[PDB]
């Protein structure tokens, strides 16, 4: 991937992006090679923006690592400790800071058609099948997600591992995609992205909106205004020439989004249930492995066989369809790129080995969503649900009899472990989620004593280990034909926090590596369909 | 002296007052090449040094002295214990505090087949390692888990019930009443003092000063000898190796 | 052991030195609130050469209360249920064997041993000399 | 004394420590002799 280079005069960026500063000292023709936000991320020659949460210590070390002009909200002396040759006062440095990143990297998204999903819910995996669908046309698609960040094709960016890219980030990879030729990008809108004015220099093409449900307890803000959040890229659909909109009307909220913006944009809808959709099933068959849906779409009916799982993933399907209607794209065109995808990380993600059991890893961390995820196993009709859970530690700590109230209540069996302990002790973090049926360390450990846990009142089955390499692939042991073992919890993410060290660890590799050897532990006489273990050497 | 030997002037002082390993003088805090203190030679009858095994050792004393401490105190026994330590045995459940997923236990003479191949396989020998010894283990090691997981007081409760038993119901009653006694008399005094009886087994030796040693130096070098021998391998053969001479140094004769 | 010796130089010495009934719960109190160790037989032989002394010395309130924390302390439930009941005959009684919550607050620790070892009756009677 | 602070190191190498310790009797603070 070829590395964009811009240089823009401190004057010209200024003039460009229509900042209004309140007082300017030093050199306006100084040259500026980059812009950053984070005193970390600053090199030689770039231009530092200071937020108001940042004190005196990150300026000193902006300038110490080469900053040579300096964008902040409150006056600074200059002449005694900062080394940089100007500096530029605002009235509020995050709403400038979108301004700035724009202007300096020319506004790449006026380039490109700029597709943003926004809900919930759907976002990820939508923005997967959409950018599939795009390449299937041709067109070659970048992708802004949670998960992952692509230029076009296979090429990944080594993104930082950040849940909510920055202004200037945003705008930064952006011009590296045009920089390499991409014509087509999908990004996630997050309801907090939206609401914190980092995509508010963004020229969004089209607009996705698949759901709304309260669960994001992170969101600092009121039903109405997470509602309105999202309703700030339905705003901007303004031009009924280039813009277009895709709604989910099953969503009693539908309609207020379908009135955001200008009436005259033209919408395609798309329903599960609702018939009077544009975009609609006629009828679908869901397994263990696959899904089958037969779809009808206002340029006729599509046959799509996908490995994404789930009745919230037909949602997702009908999306990537019914933009593929807004767009005029190529009915098969429309079926290719949607059964291409099959595993968008972390989400639900099959891990398929050829095995008779499913297996599932998803980013689930929450009581509601352990609860939504647990529902839509259950509709799979599996003969058992194997459910692998943990709890973050120094934080979080509410959910921990909440999430095991859960686990035991919908999984046939649960294993408990650790997820990231950080500095406290996995076992006391378990004897928290423990606390939620009534039990405590001291009586499990007393169980394993006598060799026998009991199963619960509900008569499943609660099992434990503190290391999670062991928990993950135990339970992946104790699938039989037709279970599903779901891995909660982590999802795309690759470290296990212990201690202060980030030891490296994917649960997807767990998964994978389990299944290759468990023929050869089952041959070996070992009976794994419970805790403990019976080898043949015990009695 | 040999520096770093059982003679050296940086663990147990200068051979002469004020004189330094360099041959630097001054009038009775460490010399900047050497790092010998300018002290009087006297302290070498009084400093300690001490070995840092590879591997605990149990205390001779405390296992081989009839009747046996170890063995007293964790109800199972000396032949069944001593093969742990000088015969190619393994315990299996040494701990009780931390989860197990395996349903063996007790002491296993042989080698359990499926934990030599399948199980490191299939958790990996990274991930095997870190809950490998909390299923089966060996060695005197296994046996500082034992005592440093032991619940004292759940020993006192046990060995009462147990004693009262046999009081309701000729040459056995008798003597297991007698090991009861002495198991829970044993407990107490731990629980009311501050010796904790982990303690029985070493995980260092303490090393005599050398002017009480101008037969025991002799001894020393064999365990030095192959305690460096076990920590250049990192083996069971290696570490009975390291616990009988140990046992020699401590009390031959047993 | 600091407070046996000034006691074994006033139970050996001539008549005017003899320990009072005061001088037994000083000694009796020493070993209750030992540090460290088994002091259970040092009380009870303390205890045992106070009743030879009967006909020079009788017990007080604070008799009862520190033989009924010490017997309590080491779990000789039956031993301090005797003293209880000498120690409910005294007025204060029970506010005495309280020590105001110190010392681990041996009152409470009577009424949790009868209610750990069944001994129900006994309980209720406690509750009612309270 | 050499006869006592020889015997001292030499149940150090047995893992046992013998220490003297003096009690005040006036502030019945306790001391540990330099053994």
């Amino acid at each position: 991937i070829v590395e964009p280079k811009f240089r823009l005069s401190l004057a010209e960026l200024l003039d460009e992006s229509k900042v209004v500063p309140i007082s300017v000292y030093g050199d306006l023709d100084v040259e500026i090679t980059g812009i950053q936000h984070d005193s970390r991320g600053v090199s030689s020659g770039d231009l530092f923006v200071c937020c108001e949460n940042e004190g005196d210590s990150v300026l000193s070390e902006a300038d110490k690592r080469g900053a040579v002009a300096v964008v902040a909200s409150k006056e600074i002396d200059i002449e005694d400790t900062l080394g940089c040759r100007a500096l530029v006062i605002v009235e509020d440095t995050e709403a400038v800071l979108a301004a700035l990143a724009s202007s300096f990297y020319r506004h790449p998204s006026k380039n490109m058609a700029v597709i943003g999903v926004t809900g919930t819910n759907g976002k990820t995996t939508t923005t997967y099948l959409i950018k599939s669908l795009y390449e299937a046309m041709g067109v070659r698609t970048g992708m802004f997600s949670t998960v992952s960040c692509y230029v076009h094709g296979d090429n990944k960016m080594d993104s930082p591992t950040t849940t909510s890219p920055d202004a200037v980030l945003v705008q930064s990879m952006m011009a590296k995609m045009l920089h390499n030729g991409t014509e087509a990008l999908v990004m996630e809108a997050s309801p907090q992205e939206l609401a914190s004015g980092k995509c508010d220099e963004v020229d969004f093409d089209i607009a996705v909106f698949t759901n709304l449900t309260r669960e994001d307890s992170d969101f600092r803000g009121t039903d109405e205004e997470y509602r309105d959040a999202e309703a700030k890229l339905f705003a901007r659909m303004v031009d009924p020439e280039r813009h277009r909109k895709v709604v989910n009307i099953d969503d009693p909220n539908a309609a207020f989004f379908v009135q955001q913006g200008n009436p005259d944009v033209p919408v395609v809808t798309f329903a599960m249930e609702n018939t009077k959709a544009d975009v609609h099933p006629l009828k679908f068959e869901l397994s263990l492995f696959e899904t089958q849906v037969l779809v009808n779409t206002p340029q006729g009916i599509l046959e799509i066989s996908s490995g994404l799982l789930g009745r919230h993933n037909i949602y997702n399907i009908l999306a990537a369809v019914a933009v593929g209607i807004a767009v005029g794209a190529p009915l098969e065109d429309i079926v290719r790129g949607v059964e291409e995808v099959d595993a968008v990380p972390g989400r639900c993600e099959l891990i398929d080995e050829e095995q008779a059991f499913g297996v599932i890893v998803d980013h689930a961390n929450t009581p509601d969503g352990l609860s939504r995820l647990l529902d839509s196993v259950r509709e799979l009709k599996p003969r058992r649900i194997i459910t692998v859970i943990g709890c973050a530690g120094e934080n979080e700590r509410g959910k921990r009899p909440v999430m095991t109230k859960i686990a035991t209540e919908k999984s046939d069996v649960t294993m408990l472990t650790s997820d990231n302990p950080g500095n406290e002790d996995p076992l006391d973090i378990l004897d928290d989620m423990l606390s939620g049926i009534g039990w405590t360390m001291q009586e499990y450990l007393k169980h394993g004593e006598h060799d026998y846990y009991p199963p619960l009142s509900n008569g499943h089955r609660l099992f434990l280990h503190d290391v999670r390499r062991v928990a993950v692939r135990c339970a992946v042991a104790m699938g039989e034909e037709g279970d599903m073992v779901v891995v909660a919890g982590k999802g795309h993410e690759s470290y296990q926090l212990e201690g202060d060290k980030k030891e490296f660890y994917d649960d997807r590799e767990e998964c994978r590596e389990a299944l290759q050897y468990v023929d050869e532990l089952h041959q070996a006489g070992i009976d794994t369909s419970e805790f403990p273990w019976r080898l043949p050497e015990s009695h | 002296p040999e520096k770093d030997g059982l003679f050296c002037e940086r663990i147990f002082g200068p051979i002469k007052s004020g004189i330094c390993a360099c041959g630097n003088y001054r009038v009775i805090k460490f010399c900047e090449q050497c790092g010998v203190e300018f002290v009087d030679s006297r302290i070498r009858r009084y400093q300690m040094g001490y070995i840092k095994l590879t591997c605990p050792v149990t205390h001779v004393w405390y296992l081989k002295r009839l009747p046996s401490y170890i063995a007293n105190l964790l109800d199972k026994p000396l032949k069944e214990l001593e093969g742990l330590v000088y015969c190619d045995f393994s315990f299996a459940r040494p701990i009780t505090k931390k989860p197990t997923f395996l349903r063996l236990r007790g002491s296993f003479e042989y080698e359990i087949q499926s934990w030599k191949y399948s199980i490191p396989l299939f958790f990996t020998t990274q991930g095997f390692e870190i809950f490998r010894n909390r299923e089966i283990s060996t060695g005197a090691g296994a046996i500082r888990e034992q005592l440093a997981d032991l619940d004292l007081r759940i020993i006192i409760e046990n060995s009462l019930v147990e004693w009262k038993q046999l009081g309701e119901e000729d040459r056995k009653i008798v003597r297991r009443k007698d090991f009861l006694v002495r198991r829970m008399e044993l407990a107490k005094h731990f629980i009311r003092t501050n010796i904790e009886p982990e303690w029985m087994v070493l995980c260092l030796l303490p090393v005599l000063p050398p002017e009480l040693r101008p037969d025991i130096n002799e001894l020393y070098r064999r365990v030095i000898y192959r305690n460096n021998t076990l920590t250049d391998l990192l083996v069971m053969c290696q570490e009975k190796l390291v616990q009988e001479a140990v046992d020699t140094l401590l009390d031959n004769g047993i | 052991e600091v407070a046996y010796a000034t006691f074994e130089n006033m139970e050996y010495g001539e008549d005017f030195m003899k320990p009072d009934t005061e001088t037994y719960n000083w000694v009796i109190q020493a070993y209750t609130r030992a540090d460290s160790y088994d002091r259970v037989q040092d009380v009870a032989e303390l205890l045992g050469m106070m009743v030879e002394d009967y006909k020079r010395v009788q017990p007080n309130v604070k008799t009862h209360a520190l033989l009924v924390e010490c017997f309590t302390k080491y779990c000789v439930v039956k031993e301090a249920i005797r003293h209880f009941r000498a120690l409910k005959n005294f007025e204060g009684g029970t506010k005495v064997l309280h020590n105001a919550g110190n010392f681990e607050d041996p009152l409470s620790l009577y009424l949790r041993a009868l209610c750990r070892e069944g001994r129900i009756v006994e309980l209720i009677d406690a509750l009612d000399a309270m | 004394p050499e006869s006592f602070r020889l015997l001292v190191r030499e149940l150090r190498s047995l893992a046992l420590e013998l220490n003297h310790f003096l009690v005040s009797e006036k502030n019945f603070q306790i001391n540990r002799k330099e053994v």
